[PDB]
């Protein structure tokens, strides 16, 4: 709900999310929603976003409707940050457990330390039930089991009240007296030496003789209790598996992209030369989160959300099957409702006028080829 | 009579107009306010933005112009019950401001770091946002104004000169508002993190600073009071 | 002027508590701005309540109206209660802000949106204030001890928080896992500036060494504001702007 | 000009020099990027240069050689992942304004300093 | 390297995509000049009718 | 009498021999002034800073020496028709020192950004550093070197102590000198870039910052020039 | 591998092996882009007469 707002370049060539899945659409209180996928750091990484040497896979929601149980980067549990590779591809899978009914709007995301959210492909989501139901209970290595909604919350409100506590009888003993303006014409008028007199310094003694007796003794019995205590669990981890995808057999070369000023369709002409042994046909690009579809070659199966889907939106001049070895360069056009919806056609007012997206080519038999292009992308008014 | 009802009405106005403030964004948070391009942000957000700039510029002028043009030009004769009442009507009004100072610096502030924390902001003007710069703070820019041109006016004390310490605690906090410039430049370029003890904050602390004039101001305000009608009884 | 002696104290007292909610209200309002933009991130989050950032930055960055306030009303009014009042309204804004907002308006855990404890601290500087009554003992060791009470003053709170958990094959504590649960969309785990291990930490020295740290930046910061507020408390007549 | 003139024009009207520093401070810095855009505006008209998208000072920039001046010394605008929509230059501008308070209200007392009669008997 | 001829015989020719074509040898020289001159001429004004 | 034609000649003098330093700088700036290690750089550009610190040396002597050597020991005994006389005398050599700041701190110091912006600097030596550090500089600091002392000398209201206003805009613009010392160190170690607004120029705008002290300087002189002779019309 | 354990004066002793930089380099640690091979001592009672 973040994105529409981000630039459209720094979009388009950032991170490439694909593969998506959402293993529910709508949920129960209590029950849990995994999202899978996989995601790209795009080579021309922009300079202006620091390199993801730390990075956090995150979720995009409003507030914790869900709870994050899980968080996996590769194979292995993610909850803290992370570093990536430029150029790398990363498979992921985020469980969630539904905390608040509603309609939210799930985004996956990620977070790098210096560039800011990359958000990705977000899908709504219905979670009935009532909030009273939630439960989040945890085992401790101590032996006990907790529920994180409601642990510490009592000790918590005894301490911060009787403290606060402390300090309004501190103020009070001190305001029974007149307080301002006879206090102040004593100062002034003459030496004051009056208004503080034992008992006052008695008090005073008691007061601070107890505060730090107190707290003594309060940091004693929770030393006692708990006994066992470990700090703050942080710290990047390196060593994240990318996963080891195929040479792609497919070489596309992008002479000139074009996009109308206004317009929701983006054109470009490409050179595609298919290797290895099967015929090929363009049947996806994806450029930010939107996947132009051509529906003659593929079809959308994993519930990917409706407005960021064009199901016949990639029209390509001559898509007939691309024989091993044959090079022949096509008109390809990107054209939907969701290229001015989702503000792709303000790249306009962009600094840097250069557009990344993927290139899914299908062959006969379903097995699919994922090829990345990249090119200027040259407005065009008349 | 001396200290009337007005104060309140002082404390009334603030409490029950920010408590909808609040429902108002607790219904409208999400669900039209949380796509700042959605066609239901224009009609509950930036209609909200623009009525309330339009009603505080129009409010401002109105209180300011009526505060000066009604302003005591014999102050040389005035009583010291007259003074008295005077003076604890500016101690109303620096109430007012106490308790609008509080709703906008800490209430909507504060509430806006959860805001940030929670989402990823979308724009300069989100719906939370709108409401603490463009409502948090004109409010209690134009209750202090108010406030000091009162006892500018009415006070003999407080005329004749205009007092520093009742100018930074008027003008300082004013200084958060043309702040927030500084606050959208270092959000969008400088730090791109939501972290609440970025630099990109310390204007808004430095010139949370000048609120500590309340201080003198006050002292200045116990001298007002206590000019003829200071007893006796204290110090006596 | 005033009728009698008796009108006169009531007079007096309506004046005293119209004055202590302008006091305490602006205060309120300032202190909050400061300390949330000074040390708001690590007050937000149970998780980012740390041995080492958390105990450092807090006092330091706290210490700062306290001593303003406490030069102007002890010094006008013997009121020894400058550093409670300022802290017992930021932990009241604090807590509304946390009950209302962080848990009303999203749904936040207050178990994981509590503040930190800072009456112990202020109850010191308050009564190293008013006995021996000189400023300079305050600043060196009514702040001191403010600097060194933070963290034992909030153990109680956070120990049970810190019980470790092995969760899905990592060691986390219990305000890990909060923090990792309940998703942040806008704080990613990498902005938390919390104790992260050094070559050079050694043994078991973060949190004293952090508080000792704190306590002496404390002492200088509260020298500092001390005059920041004896000025903020000038009474003159700048006679043109 | 544009800047100066309502700097000093504000400063006449209303003589205050707190009222100076907040608002025709304000004003001069929101005034500049307009104040200058009928110069620079013909100068952002795109041109599609060797296929890719430069603005007509990029091409000047690029054309005519600065050896000691290399592009990456350019701070420029270059974009961000928290650049909300069309707000680049409205923000900076209003930056400037309030930075542009401060830094008045600043040198106002650095001209009063400088404006010292006094008479240092030896130094 | 050697340069020979005159440098007012050189041309920096761009098209661009709105159409038109422009030398940027002189192209927004006159408007630049033109704008900067009445800037000046108003701030001499200003000073002129005060001195 | 009064001003006499001696304020022709100080903007002539300035205007004529910068001209020509210019002409100098546009013949020899490339082709003999590129190339720091050719044998031509030495006899056109090393040659010329050598003559130039040898005559400002010299120049800066004589001329202050002079100055001071003829100082009016009597100056209880001054009429006031002198003392106006001596006075427009003072403010011509402040048109000088104006004069030569323009072209020191302006001019060539600008154009420097140019050259710089414009070649791979070579050493701390370049054909046109030499023009702006070692003659825009000396010279601005001789011509206010030699209004201050002249002011002490003559001007009653300027004798019998040191003029704070005066010093700082004679010592400050000085200063800008000796900073080069920063510029060379911050250009070859720190900072690599050819960067005008880089740190490693900001000693040269805070003695900048000290030309500003021309405005007490000079309402000491209008009350010096205000001293007998002061009307009447004026305030009549 | 140490050459020697026991030395006279003037006498060299040679100290030989391998390190692996592990590649779960931690965060809080700069990365070794600027090393330095060092010998832990308490000062120089042996002085380095050659590092490799
Ligand atoms: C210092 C001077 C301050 C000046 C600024 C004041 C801002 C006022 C609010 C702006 C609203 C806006 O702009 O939005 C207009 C809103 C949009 O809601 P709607 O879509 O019509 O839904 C139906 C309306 N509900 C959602 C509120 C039910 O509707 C309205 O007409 C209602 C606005 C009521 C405001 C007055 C009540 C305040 C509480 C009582 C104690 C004072
Ligand atoms: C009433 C007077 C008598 C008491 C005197 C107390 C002397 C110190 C006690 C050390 C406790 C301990 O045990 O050592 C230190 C314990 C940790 O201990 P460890 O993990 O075992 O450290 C292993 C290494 N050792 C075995 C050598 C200890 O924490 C600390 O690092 C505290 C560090 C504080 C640094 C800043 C101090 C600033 C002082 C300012 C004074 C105005
Ligand atoms: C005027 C002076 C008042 C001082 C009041 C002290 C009250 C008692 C504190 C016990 C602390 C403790 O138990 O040990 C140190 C622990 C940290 O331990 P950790 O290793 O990080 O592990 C954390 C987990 N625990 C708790 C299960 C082990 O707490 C602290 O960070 C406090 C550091 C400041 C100590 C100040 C006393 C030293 C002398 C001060 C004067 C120069
Ligand atoms: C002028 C100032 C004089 C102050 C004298 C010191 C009073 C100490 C009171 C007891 C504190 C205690 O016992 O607790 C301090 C704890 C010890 O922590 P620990 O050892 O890690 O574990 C807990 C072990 N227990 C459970 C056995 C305590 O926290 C610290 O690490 C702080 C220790 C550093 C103290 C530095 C003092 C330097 C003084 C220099 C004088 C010239
Ligand atoms: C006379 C009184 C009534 C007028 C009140 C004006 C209210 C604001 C108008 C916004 C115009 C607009 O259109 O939005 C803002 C336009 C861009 O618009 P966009 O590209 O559509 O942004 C897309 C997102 N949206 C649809 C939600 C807008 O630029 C800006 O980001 C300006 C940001 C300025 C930040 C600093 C302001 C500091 C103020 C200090 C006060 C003392
Ligand atoms: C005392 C107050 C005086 C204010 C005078 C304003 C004159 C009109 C300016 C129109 C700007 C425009 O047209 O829109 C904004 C544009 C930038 O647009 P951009 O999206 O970056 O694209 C650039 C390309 N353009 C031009 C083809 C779209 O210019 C600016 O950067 C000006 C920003 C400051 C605006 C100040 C007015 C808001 C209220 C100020 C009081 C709080
Ligand atoms: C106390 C201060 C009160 C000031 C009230 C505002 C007066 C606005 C005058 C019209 C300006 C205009 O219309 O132009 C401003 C342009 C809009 O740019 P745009 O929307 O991107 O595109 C151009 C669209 N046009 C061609 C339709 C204009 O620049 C900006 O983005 C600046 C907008 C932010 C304004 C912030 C004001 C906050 C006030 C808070 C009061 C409590
Ligand atoms: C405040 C006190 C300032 C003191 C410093 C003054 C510096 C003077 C210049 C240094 C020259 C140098 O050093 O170089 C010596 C130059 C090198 O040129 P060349 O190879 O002989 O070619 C032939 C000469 N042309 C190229 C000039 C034609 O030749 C000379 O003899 C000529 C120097 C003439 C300087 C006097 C004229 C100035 C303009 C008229 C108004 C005053
Ligand atoms: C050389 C430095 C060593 C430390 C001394 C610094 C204290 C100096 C403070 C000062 O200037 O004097 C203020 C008061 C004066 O009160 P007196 O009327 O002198 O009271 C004397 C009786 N008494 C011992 C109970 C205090 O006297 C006091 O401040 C209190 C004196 C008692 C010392 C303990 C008080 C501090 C408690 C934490
Ligand atoms: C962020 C930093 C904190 C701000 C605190 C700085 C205050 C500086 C003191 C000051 O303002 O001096 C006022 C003089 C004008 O003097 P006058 O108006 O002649 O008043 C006569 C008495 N007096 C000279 C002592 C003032 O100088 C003037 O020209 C008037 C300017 C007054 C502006 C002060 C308002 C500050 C609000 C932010
Ligand atoms: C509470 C803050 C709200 C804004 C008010 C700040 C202005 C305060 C300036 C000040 O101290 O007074 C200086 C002059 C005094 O001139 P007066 O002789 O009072 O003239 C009154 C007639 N007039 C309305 C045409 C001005 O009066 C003026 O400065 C001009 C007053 C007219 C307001 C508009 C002037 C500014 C134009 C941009
Ligand atoms: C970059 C910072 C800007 C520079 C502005 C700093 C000016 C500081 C004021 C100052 O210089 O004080 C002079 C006193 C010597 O006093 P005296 O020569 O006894 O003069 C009697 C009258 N007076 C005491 C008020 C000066 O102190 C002395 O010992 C004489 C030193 C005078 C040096 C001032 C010249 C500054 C030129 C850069
Ligand atoms: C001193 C500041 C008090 C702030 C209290 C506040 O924010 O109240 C809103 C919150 C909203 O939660 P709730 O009471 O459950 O009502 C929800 C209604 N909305 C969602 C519109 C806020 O609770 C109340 O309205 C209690 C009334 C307190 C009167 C001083
Ligand atoms: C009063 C203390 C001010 C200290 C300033 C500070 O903490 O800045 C951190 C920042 C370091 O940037 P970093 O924290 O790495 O920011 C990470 C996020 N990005 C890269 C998007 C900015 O440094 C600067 O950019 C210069 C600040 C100048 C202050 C007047
Ligand atoms: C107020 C500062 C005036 C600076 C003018 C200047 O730098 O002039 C040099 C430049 C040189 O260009 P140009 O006139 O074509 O003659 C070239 C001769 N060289 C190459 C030696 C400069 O033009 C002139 O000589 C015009 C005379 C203006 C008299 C105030
Ligand atoms: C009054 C503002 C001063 C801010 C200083 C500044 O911008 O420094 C930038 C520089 C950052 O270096 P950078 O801009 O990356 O320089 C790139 C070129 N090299 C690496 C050759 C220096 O930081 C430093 O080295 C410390 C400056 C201390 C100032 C007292
Ligand atoms: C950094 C603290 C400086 C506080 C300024 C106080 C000045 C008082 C002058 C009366
Ligand atoms: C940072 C601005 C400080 C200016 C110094 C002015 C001092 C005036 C003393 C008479
Ligand atoms: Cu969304
Ligand atoms: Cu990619
Ligand atoms: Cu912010
Ligand atoms: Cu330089
Ligand atoms: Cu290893």
């Amino acid at each position: 709900h973040g994105e529409k707002s981000q630039a459209a370049f720094m979009r388009m060539r950032t991170i490439h999310w694909y593969d998506l899945s959402w293993s529910k659409e709508k949920v129960k209180i209590n029950e849990t929603v995994e999202i899978k996928g996989k995601f790209h750091v795009f080579e021309g990484w922009p300079e202006t976003v620091d390199e993801p040497d730390v990075a956090f896979l995150n979720v995009g929601m409003p507030g914790p409707v869900f709870i994050r149980k899980e968080s996996y980067i590769g194979g292995q549990l993610v909850p803290r940050s992370v570093r990536l590779e430029i150029g790398k591809t990363y498979d992921f899978r985020v469980v969630l457990k539904a905390r608040r009914p509603g309609d939210w709007h799930v985004h996956t995301m990620m977070n790098v330390q210096g560039g800011g959210p990359i958000i990705g492909p977000g899908k709504w989501i219905t979670v009935e039930g009532s909030m009273s139901e939630f439960r989040n209970p945890v085992t401790t290595l101590t032996g006990q089991t907790v529920d994180l909604e409601n642990y510490n919350e009592g000790n918590t409100y005894f301490w911060h009240a009787f403290w606060f506590a402390i300090g309004v009888a501190w103020i009070g003993y001190w305001s029974r007296r007149p307080i301002f303006i006879p206090r102040l014409l004593m100062v002034d008028a003459g030496r004051a030496d009056e208004l503080v007199s034992a008992t006052d310094r008695k008090v005073a003694m008691g007061f601070l003789a107890a505060t730090i007796l107190i707290v003594v003794m309060a940091m004693s019995s929770a030393n006692s209790k708990y006994p066992i205590t470990i700090p703050l669990q942080a710290g990047t981890m390196r060593g994240m598996k990318p996963l080891e995808l195929p040479a792609p057999t497919v070489s596309v070369k992008v002479e000139d992209a074009t996009y109308r000023v206004p317009g929701r369709a983006m054109r470009m002409k490409l050179t595609i030369t298919n290797h290895g042994n099967s015929p090929i046909r363009l049947g996806e690009f994806y450029t930010a989160s939107v996947r132009f579809l051509d529906s003659d070659v593929y079809k959308d199966t994993t519930g990917y959300p409706e407005d960021l889907l064009a199901e016949d939106g990639l029209s390509v001049s001559d898509n007939s099957p691309l024989a091993p070895g044959e090079t022949r360069t096509v008109d390809v056009t990107a054209s939907d409702a969701a290229w001015e919806v989702y503000r792709l056609s303000d790249i306009i007012y962009d600094p840097d006028s250069r557009f990344a997206g993927l290139l899914f080519f299908f062959d006969a038999t379903g097995n699919r080829q994922v090829v990345q292009i990249d090119a200027p992308l040259i407005p065009s008014f008349m | 009579l001396l200290d009337k009802k007005w104060l309140t009405f002082a404390l009334a106005i603030y409490t029950v107009f920010y408590l909808w403030v609040r429902w108002y964004e607790g219904v409208y948070g999400w669900s039209a306010g949380l796509d700042s391009f959605a066609p239901e942000f224009e009609t509950y957000w930036m209609n909200f933005l623009y009525t309330e700039i339009v009603l505080e510029i129009v409010t401002a002028s109105i209180l300011w112009g009526y505060l000066w043009k009604t302003r005591d030009r014999n102050l040389a004769a005035l009583t010291p019950r007259e003074e008295l009442r005077r003076n604890f009507t500016h101690l109303v009004w620096l109430v007012a401001y106490a308790w609008a100072i509080y709703w906008g610096a800490s209430y909507f502030t504060e509430q806006d770091g959860t805001w940030h924390q929670t989402i990823v902001r979308d724009t300069d003007f989100t719906p939370s946002h709108i409401i603490e710069f463009y409502l948090s703070y004109p409010i209690y820019i134009i209750t202090g104004f108010a406030a000091f041109i009162y006892a500018k006016t009415r006070l003999p004390f407080f005329a004749k000169g205009i007092s520093l310490p009742y100018l930074v605690l008027v003008v300082g906090p004013f200084m958060i508002l043309p702040n927030v410039g500084l606050n959208e430049w270092g959000h969008t370029f400088w730090f791109m993190e939501e972290l609440f003890v970025a630099p990109l904050h310390y204007g808004f602390v430095i010139f949370g600073w000048l609120a500590l004039a309340v201080m003198g101001t006050l002292t200045q305000t116990f001298y007002s009071f206590a000019q003829g009608g200071l007893g006796q009884s204290l110090c006596e | 002027a005033v009728r009698s002696h008796a009108e006169a104290v009531q007079v007096s007292r309506t004046i005293d508590w119209m004055a202590l909610f302008v006091v305490f209200f602006v205060i309120v309002g300032s202190y909050h701005i400061h300390a949330m933009l000074t040390m708001g991130d690590w007050d937000f989050w149970s998780d980012w309540k740390d041995r080492r950032l958390w105990v450092t930055v807090t006092p330091i960055v706290l210490v700062t109206f306290p001593a303003a306030v406490q030069s102007y009303l002890w010094e006008r009014y013997r009121l020894p209660w400058g550093a409670t009042v300022c802290v017992l309204g930021l932990l009241l804004g604090e807590w509304i802000n946390r009950y209302f907002n962080f848990w009303g308006w999203t749904y936040f855990p207050i178990n994981f949106v509590f503040p930190a404890s800072l009456v112990p601290g202020a109850i010191i500087l308050d009564t190293v204030l008013m006995l021996s009554g000189s400023y300079l003992f305050t600043a060196i060791v009514g702040a001191m001890g403010w600097g060194l009470i933070f963290y034992p003053g909030n153990w109680p709170i956070i120990a049970p928080l810190h019980v470790p958990v092995e969760y899905n094959g990592m060691l986390m504590s219990i305000a890990d896992i909060q923090g990792y649960n309940y998703v942040r969309t806008g704080t990613p785990e990498y902005i938390r500036m919390v104790e992260k291990g050094t070559l050079r930490t050694f043994g078991k020295d973060v949190a004293p060494v952090s508080a000792f740290f704190s306590a002496f930046m404390s002492i200088l910061i509260y020298f500092m504001w001390h005059f920041i507020g004896r000025w903020f408390s000038n009474e003159r007549f700048l006679q043109s702007t």
